RNA sequence: GUGGGAGAGGGUGGUGGAAUUCCCGGAGUAGCGGUGAAAUGCGCAGAUACCGGGAGGAACGCCGAUGGCGAAGGCAGCCACCUGGUCCACCCGUGACGCUGAGGCGCGAAAGCGUGGGGAGCAAACCGGAUUAGAUACCCGGGUAGUCCACGCCCUAAACGAUGCGCGCUAGGUCUCUGGGUCUCCUGGGGGCCGAAGCUAACGCGUUAAGCGCGCCGCCUGGGGAGUACGGCCGCAAGGC
């Protein structure tokens, strides 16, 4: 397996029993696609630079994972499945590099 | 008959041409002008001169209609787009900001042979 | 051409692998969405280069702007 | 790819004796290795023609060290080509 | 072999915003467009300019360079996956396994051919408008193949550094990309510039040789006739060798 980060911007106008929803359906799907989470950050409700959907603002979240490469891409589509999810970017997670250091 | 008086002006400026529109706070338009609205029929109409003639056309349409205080949005890069600025400032109608929004692609379509060597 | 001081000089270490952090990368774009240069970013070849998909990456996520419209012309 | 205990595992399987990273069976092996891993990618990816370069190379380097063994030692030759399942 | 690295190297799937075109909707009215100046053209069936929504194709601003990678053609949004080449350090392993390479085989810009798709912008041909002594042409408005995709052909070029590949030797200076280091600097590998010696008809080249050598391949032998004729081979043809 390998060290992946994936990110999730999301409608910000769910309430609970929805935002529960996507939650279960995401955490589902990583369970799924065999991908062992590590850290989540949870950072909600941001201002967005140019609208996406229509929406100013966004919901964020952002899942540190592992998983079985191959299957990387399609866990993506599966995630992206849902009306409510506005943007996935799954990136390979690697190092810092610095300046000013 | 709306009665604005806070508003748009968006002065588009060619190299043909330059034409003025004053449009209400939401994008709705007002009034207009451009070079062949007031007189100017040829090449003449993209002068500084007609640039003046239509900004202060359009602002004078404008106050016609009620409108006071305009938020300025500058699209295009033609001989007195900035005139079209100066008449808007010497109008009488108190120009809150000039704000520059020319359009340009992120390399998105093939040009015509005039304007080649983009994409 | 663009001559006052290199953006680094007055940042803290900072990451510039991380497309999260918009308040360290905003300073690194221009009055309009444009990504800065060398004369101002003052970064090297290699931490420019980074920079670059760093920010592209921030803005796909919807963090960074992709264009702007410059006030007071 | 070949991770790194893949490629450790074959050369602990072909070495010739502990320590030998270097030996000319080694390489063979290695080699075969990474051909058929290449060759397989290159059955679908019929288009990518950079990959399949490299690979006539890959290849080019195995059939020269051949050459070599079975100029030097008969024996283990064929003994390396039995045991790669190779050639033909 | 081990351990680090940089990279528009390649292939596949996904995705992003800017812009153009088009359609829908709001508001708005008399022109817009285009040129040296014009006209064709579009516009009261409401155009352009302005706001909001939709659709689709193609390319990828800033970063971007005098940059990078690639054997060459050539390669530029972002992400993942599949994969090639390459550099450095360590001095670990094999033990001359090397170099070049007629045939062969493979790749090979663009245009072009075949069969299906696709088609926003641009556009040979073409349709018009102008300009001139005439205008075919340049300039303007339209526009078809094509440009895009898949699979298969075609094999050309200012396919250029107009400079075959490999190795060894022969002052330096400066700029830079990327490794290692006792990190002003030194060392390796790329990209430029100026110059020893030397070379060169000159221009110029000069540790990225066009210098001093050795190995091997390709090629040259006045100009036109000519990349023509005949013959062969390849090609669906075009045409190529
Ligand atoms: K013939
Ligand atoms: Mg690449
Ligand atoms: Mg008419
Ligand atoms: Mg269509
Ligand atoms: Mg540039
Ligand atoms: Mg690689
Ligand atoms: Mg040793
Ligand atoms: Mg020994
Ligand atoms: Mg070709
Ligand atoms: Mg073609
Ligand atoms: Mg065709
Ligand atoms: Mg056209
Ligand atoms: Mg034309
Ligand atoms: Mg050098
Ligand atoms: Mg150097
Ligand atoms: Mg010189
Ligand atoms: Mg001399
Ligand atoms: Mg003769
Ligand atoms: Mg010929």
């Amino acid at each position: 397996m390998r060290r992946y980060e994936v990110n999730i911007v999301l409608n910000p106008n769910l309430d609970q029993s929805q935002l529960a929803l996507e939650k279960e359906i995401i955490q589902r799907a990583l369970e799924n696609y065999g991908a062992r989470v590590e850290k989540v950050e949870e950072l909600g409700l941001r201002r967005l630079a140019y609208p996406i959907a229509k929406d100013p603002q966004g919901y964020f979240l952002w899942y540190q994972v592992e998983m079985p490469e191959d299957r990387v891409n399609d866990l993506a589509r599966e995630l992206r499945i849902r009306d409510n999810v506005r943007r996935v970017m799954v990136v390979k997670s690697q190092e810092p590099f610095l300046a000013n250091a | 008959k709306r009665q604005v008086a806070s508003g748009r002006a968006y002065i588009h400026a060619s190299y043909n041409n330059t034409i003025v529109t004053i449009t209400d706070p939401d994008g709705n338009p007002i009034t207009w002008s451009s070079g062949g609205v007031i007189g100017y029929k040829g090449s003449r109409k993209g002068t500084p001169y007609a640039a003046q003639l239509a900004a202060l056309d359009a602002a004078k349409k404008a106050m016609a209609y009620g409108m006071q205080s305009v938020d300025v949005i500058v699209r295009g890069t033609g001989a007195g787009r900035e005139q079209a600025i100066r008449a808007l400032q010497a109008s009488g109608l108190q120009v809150k900001s000039i704000v520059d929004d020319t359009p340009v692609p992120h390399n998105g379509c093939r040009p015509k042979k005039k304007f080649r060597k983009a994409s | 051409p663009s001559r006052k001081a290199k953006v680094k000089a007055t940042l803290g270490e900072f990451d510039l692998r991380d497309y999260r952090n918009v308040e360290v990368l905003k300073r690194f774009l221009s009055e309009t969405g444009k990504i800065l240069p060398r004369r101002r970013t003052g970064l090297s070849a290699k931490e420019q280069r980074i920079l670059a998909k760093t920010i592209k990456r921030a803005r796909i996520l919807g963090l960074l702007p992709f264009t702007e419209k410059l006030v007071r012309k | 790819p070949i991770t790194k205990e893949e490629k450790q595992k074959v050369i602990q399987e072909f070495a010739r004796f502990p320590g030998d990273t270097g030996s000319t069976e080694v390489q063979v092996a290695l080699l075969t290795l990474r051909i058929n891993r290449l060759s397989e990618h290159l059955k679908v990816h019929k288009k990518d023609h950079h990959s399949h370069r490299g690979l006539l190379m890959m290849v080019g380097q195995r059939r020269r060290l051949l050459r070599y063994l079975q100029r030097e030692d008969p024996e283990r030759y064929r003994a390396l080509i039995e045991k790669l399942g190779i050639r033909g």
